[PDB]
RNA sequence: UUCUUAGAGGGACAAGUGGCGUUCAGCCACCCGAGAUUGAGCAAUAACAGGUCUGUGAUGCCCUUAGAUGUCCGGGGCUGCACGCGCGCUACACUGACUGGCUCAGCGUGUCCUACGCCGGCAGGCGCGGGUAACCCGUUGAACCCCAUUCGUGAUGGGGAUCGGGGAUUGCAAUUAUUCCCCAUGAACGAGGAAUUCCCAGUAAGUGCGGGUCAUAAGCUUGCGUUGAUUAAGUCCCUGCCCUUUGUA
């Protein structure tokens, strides 16, 4: 069974924080910046913005 | 033609002093069928002056607080009151209601000029708005009182109240505080 | 009250004295033109530098504004 | 309306003095162990008009108000109105009136006392027994 | 051979539907003289008094109210039977006609033409309603 | 001696809390008889006053 | 002449004495007893408030179809009163609204709709109406 | 002070009420229970029965405020 | 072919209107039967706490608003058809749903 | 597509007219208009030895660390009452209570919100449906108010505190009574001394409804409509604020 409109872009909305939360405490010694996140239903990608790339691979 | 309840004429009543000739609008152009109106008459200063005096008795009516939002009663209080007033005295309520508010209206006040405790007032000239607005507000307060806790109604007692008021009788409550108000500038002068 | 803040003001000027030939007695056509004129912000901000503009354009027959 | 006869000025029933200016219906109010509901359905079951003023009510009425209101049960008013539903010794349904009504009370307060249950125990103290809070209020 | 045409007051909306006919005055499938508040009854009854029944003759007007409360749907409904007929006297008849009625309207009470815009405030918090605050206690 | 008053022009606002306002009256029984009153409440051009003492002065 | 061109408050009283003259309608055995809502305080003065329930549930059911015994709950529900706590909305009694549906049923008034609630009969609509019609012809 | 006021008419105020009520300028309930000393309810009660005969005009009829009149 | 239904569900406004602006374009020149964008009411989710960690303030409070911006666009057209012009068509800050019957 | 939702774009600028203004910035009045000041959010520089280590896996020192200040399980307490203060709710009635009839909302929430049918006076008990929601609850048949009835200045059919019995719902568990219902009991209170708060128009106030707490749940706060005023368009007198002169040990 699916949740409301309210409730998924609420889920949305926490998935994006702590997922930014946990980024920033393992990339903040590579300068992470910022993070995008695009949803597809074949495959939802993941986008991080970081000061040294070389070293965060 | 417009008739208030559309059953008492506003080409009958005739105003006394000049003074309040442009300061009481119950008159052909402010003819009305029934007080409620709903106006924007308290938007800005002397829009009051062009609400029908008929509307600012009902609407200085329901004052204290468990009547504060209670227009449509205070109506048909007005409707019975004018009904008990022509009973009564025979002739158009109207005319009973502007001969009150012409009685009632004090014409020289005392101001507070001093300080706090000690009592130290300048007797001063009232404005002809003032003169009308005192004059609803006692004649409201004397009613409203009068029948606080006995049996006569508020209908009888505010019809009572302004047949007492119109002719200058001392048992009206308006008149006893007008008489005060005006011996306390006269003892002050 | 209501004052013309000083970016009208200075905007509404430098207007005169590039497109005084453009410009008339008409507020409305001063509002139509300082859309192609200028770009501009925000609808009231060009509002009020029409307004004011329309004002100059009034006394600028007058006398000579300094 | 109509000029009364033998206006019965004050009744006597179930040691109450009972004032027959009132109308009936509220009159019996004063009685102890009666409300302003227990006392409109006793007449309404004894069917007499509730319009009548206490005082011009006849001998076999009044009498009639009094054995329907002792015994309730025989004349088909319901369990859930009467004042002792289940009385902790006898376990039977019955109305208690004025000396009834103080005597259960003063029994039934006793009963608490006897066994030194909290309530008893608040209740000898003077005190609030339905746990409100007796700090800032409830004075004297 | 008809218009459609609404009067509001607060959240109170009144639609007039005024078609031709037999003087026909209905407001929820209800006469106007039926309608609950009675003591206001002549409110409703202001705006065929003003220009009389003449006009009315040739004018079947059906009212549907919903939202606001009482006195707000009264002021809606007499507002939407005016606006209604000045707009059936305009399209359907000369301009002369409509500006003959629409100035003794307008002259009487502007409220039966032009909508009161004002609404229920917004309240803050701090205070139990729009300006009032809560009792603010020194010691 | 009850008297009317016209009011030509309102001079300004006294009183401790400016409660008052000064006003210059001119008579109805005299045409040009001008004189400085003080008078509680609102006043403007046109209003006429019930001066009961017309003597005393503001 | 329709129920809704006639005085509301008349054609209860008026379908009330009809239901009573009928005399074949099932009052319940706890009637004299029974209050009609959570909130009332006392007993209703009238022997015969169950004729004008009846009427209104009829009248209220004739005005628009589907109406359970939650929505006619709803109808006559009122303010609850809590002594020292402040007044808040409750609802009417169930068993009164339900032994009324039940006992209009029983004089083929009112029917079961397949949607799932109740609606007015064409028998009913005619006694409604006629009803209507000599509450009129009174004036 | 403390009002005791007739819950039933007596001989001396039921004439007293037949002769001279019929021709006041107001007709209430008020006025009647104040001046005669009567009960609301019964003050209320006379005024209907007055009606029912025809001796005084109904002039408005509400809840609060029933004001009756004499005739001619 | 029949029936399908496209539920676009956005915050921003902005970027709603231009993607369905564009699906309706995409269908529009294909010459294909489309009932037009159904606005429902924005859906507003409302949050108000007290600022102040600790509780001693003036007792100031936030007030926290979420936009939720729905619309429907219809379309009477093949599955096949349907698939591609829905597949063109991704946008980061907004939500596509396609239903059929 | 008028009403309903809501995207784009229009619309108001002291623009037009008349006065007053070193004819300058601007001010007051008036016409035409939906409107000629809507309500908020955001808010500098420089500081409080302001509050919070009991929001945190934000945190330095220190105190304890295995009969612990860790953690868990049973109880009890946080509510304990000769008294004094601070927000409040219900009232003191007749412009009012009670009984019946009539007729209108808006914000917004529901994996727990609830229609419909049956049984019980009522709280509620069963059965079977809709809704992850402009879809079902719901046309959100709300309360004051409106129209009839009874009451009659009586601590009264105002007021419902305190107390006795019962009957239900949560929950593992209800006693120091969780809420809820019924019958009974019927206290102070007749408008409040010195003192003192809040407020300018859809405002004050009356009046309900939804959200947050929420297994059980509003006398609280945070929102929403509904009915809807009196008085003022001013002043620096009180209490403070901003700028400029001075005076200072």
């Amino acid at each position: 069974v699916q949740i409301s409109k309210k409730r998924k872009f609420v889920a949305d909305g926490i998935f994006k924080a702590e997922l930014n939360e946990f980024l920033t405490r393992e990339l903040a010694e590579d300068g992470y910046s910022g993070v995008e996140v695009r949803v597809t239903p074949t495959r939802t990608e993941i986008i991080i913005l970081a000061t040294r790339t070389q070293n965060v691979l | 033609d417009i008739k208030l309840f559309g059953k008492w004429s506003t080409d009958d009543v005739q105003i006394n002093d000049i003074s309040l000739q442009d300061y009481i609008a119950v008159k052909e152009k402010y003819a009305k069928y029934l007080p409620h109106s709903a106006g924007r008459y308290a938007a800005k200063r002397f829009r009051k002056a062009q609400c029908p005096i008929v509307e600012r008795l009902t609407n200085s009516m329901m004052m204290h607080g468990r009547n504060n939002g209670k227009k449509l009663m205070t109506v048909r209080i007005v409707k019975h009151a004018f009904e008990i007033i022509h009973l009564l005295t025979g002739e158009n309520p109207l005319q009973v209601l502007v001969n009150a508010i012409i009685n009632s209206g004090p014409r020289e006040d005392s101001t507070r000029i001093g300080r706090a405790g000690t009592v130290r007032r300048q007797a001063v000239d009232v404005s002809p708005l003032r003169r009308v607005n005192q004059a609803i507000w006692l004649l409201c307060t004397g009613a409203r009182e009068a029948a606080f806790r006995n049996i006569k109604t508020i209908a009888e007692c505010l019809a009572d109240e302004l047949i007492n008021a119109a002719k200058g009788s001392s048992n009206s409550y308006a008149i006893k505080k007008k008489d005060e108000l005006e011996r306390v500038a006269k003892s002050n002068r | 009250g209501r004052v013309r803040t000083k970016t009208v003001k200075k905007a509404a000027r430098v207007i005169i004295e590039k497109y005084y030939t453009r410009l008339g007695n008409d507020f409305h056509t001063n509002k139509r033109v300082c859309e192609e004129i200028a770009i501009i912000p925000s609808k009231k901000l060009r509002n009020k530098i029409a307004g004011y503009v329309t004002h100059l354009m009034k006394r600028i027959q007058r006398g000579p504004v300094r | 309306l109509v000029i009364p006869e033998k206006f019965q000025h004050i009744l006597r029933v179930l040691n109450t003095n009972i004032d027959g200016r009132r109308k009936i219906a509220f009159a019996i109010t004063a009685i102890k162990g009666v409300g302003r509901r227990y006392a409109h359905v006793v007449l309404r079951k004894a069917d007499i008009d509730l319009t009548k003023r206490a005082g011009e009510l006849t001998e076999d009425e009044v009498e009639r108000v009094i054995t329907i209101m002792q015994n309730p049960r025989q004349y088909k008013i319901p369990d859930w109105f009467l004042n002792r539903q289940k009385d902790v010794k006898d376990g039977k349904y019955s109305q208690v009136l004025a000396n009834g009504l103080d005597n259960k009370l003063r029994e039934d307060l006793e009963r608490l006392k006897k066994i030194r249950a909290h309530r008893g125990l608040r209740h000898f103290w003077g005190l609030r027994v339905r746990g409100q809070h007796t700090k800032t209020t409830g004075r004297r | 051979q008809s218009v459609q045409v609404f009067g509001r007051k607060k959240t109170a909306t009144a639609v007039a539907h005024c078609k031709r006919g037999n003087g026909l005055i209905k407001v929820n499938g209800r006469p106007l003289e039926m309608i609950e508040p009675r003591t206001l009854q002549y409110k409703l009854l202001e705006p065929v008094l003003l220009l009389g029944k003449e006009r009315f003759a040739g004018v079947d007007i059906r009212v549907r109210v919903k939202g606001g409360g009482h006195v707000a749907q009264i002021y809606a409904i007499r507002q939407s039977i005016s606006k209604a007929l000045v707009a059936y006297y305009q399209k359907y008849v000369d301009e002369a006609s409509k500006k003959e009625i629409k100035d003794i309207l307008i002259q009487y009470d502007r409220t039966l033409l032009v909508a009161d815009p004002r609404r229920c405030e917004s309240k803050k918090f701090g205070g139990p309603g729009a300006r009032a605050r809560y009792q603010k206690s020194y010691r | 001696p009850i008297k009317l008053a016209r009011v030509t022009k309102v001079l300004g606002r006294t009183g401790s809390q400016g409660q008052c306002t000064q006003v210059r009256v001119e008579f109805m029984d005299d045409t040009s008889r001008s004189i400085i009153r003080n008078v509680k409440g609102p006043v403007r051009e046109g209003d006429v006053l019930t001066l009961l003492e017309s003597e005393r002065e503001a | 002449v329709t129920v809704k061109d006639v005085n509301q408050q008349e054609f209860v009283r008026a379908l009330a004495a009809f239901l009573k003259k009928s005399g074949k309608l099932k009052v319940p055995e706890w009637v004299d007893t029974v209050k009609l809502a959570k909130h009332k305080e006392l007993a209703p003065y009238d022997e015969n408030w169950f004729y004008t329930r009846a009427a209104s549930t009829a009248r209220h059911l004739y005005l628009r179809g589907g109406a359970g015994v939650g929505s006619m709950t709803k109808i006559y529900g009122g303010r609850q009163r809590n002594g020292v706590m402040p007044s808040h909305f409750s609802r009417g009694s169930k068993s009164v609204a339900r032994r009324v549906l039940q006992a209009l049923e029983g004089l083929k008034m009112v029917e079961k709709d397949q949607d799932g609630g109740r609606k007015l009969t064409p028998q009913g609509q005619r006694d409604l109406d006629r009803i209507a019609g000599q509450v009129a012809a009174a004036n | 002070d403390k009002l005791n006021n007739l819950v039933l008419f007596d001989k001396a105020t039921y004439d007293k009420l037949c002769k001279e009520v019929p021709n006041y300028k107001l007709i209430t309930p008020a006025v009647v229970s104040e001046r005669l000393k009567i009960r609301g309810s019964l003050a209320r009660a006379a005024l209907q029965e007055l009606l029912s005969k025809g001796l005084i005009k109904l002039v408005s009829k509400h809840r609060a405020q029933v004001i009756y009149t004499r005739n001619t | 072919i029949h029936r399908i239904r496209i539920t676009l569900t956005s915050r921003n406004v902005k970027s709603l209107e231009k993607v369905c602006a564009d699906l309706i374009r995409g269908a529009k020149e294909k010459n294909l039967k489309v009932k037009g964008p159904v606005r429902m009411p924005t859906k507003t989710l409302r949050i108000t706490t007290r600022k102040t960690p600790c509780g001693e303030g003036s007792k100031t409070w936030d007030r926290f608003q979420m936009r939720i911006h729905k619309r429907l666009i219809d379309l009477h057209s093949p599955s096949e058809i349907v698939k591609q012009i829905t597949s063109i068509s991704i946008e980061p800050g907004v939500e596509v749903e396609v239903t059929i019957a």
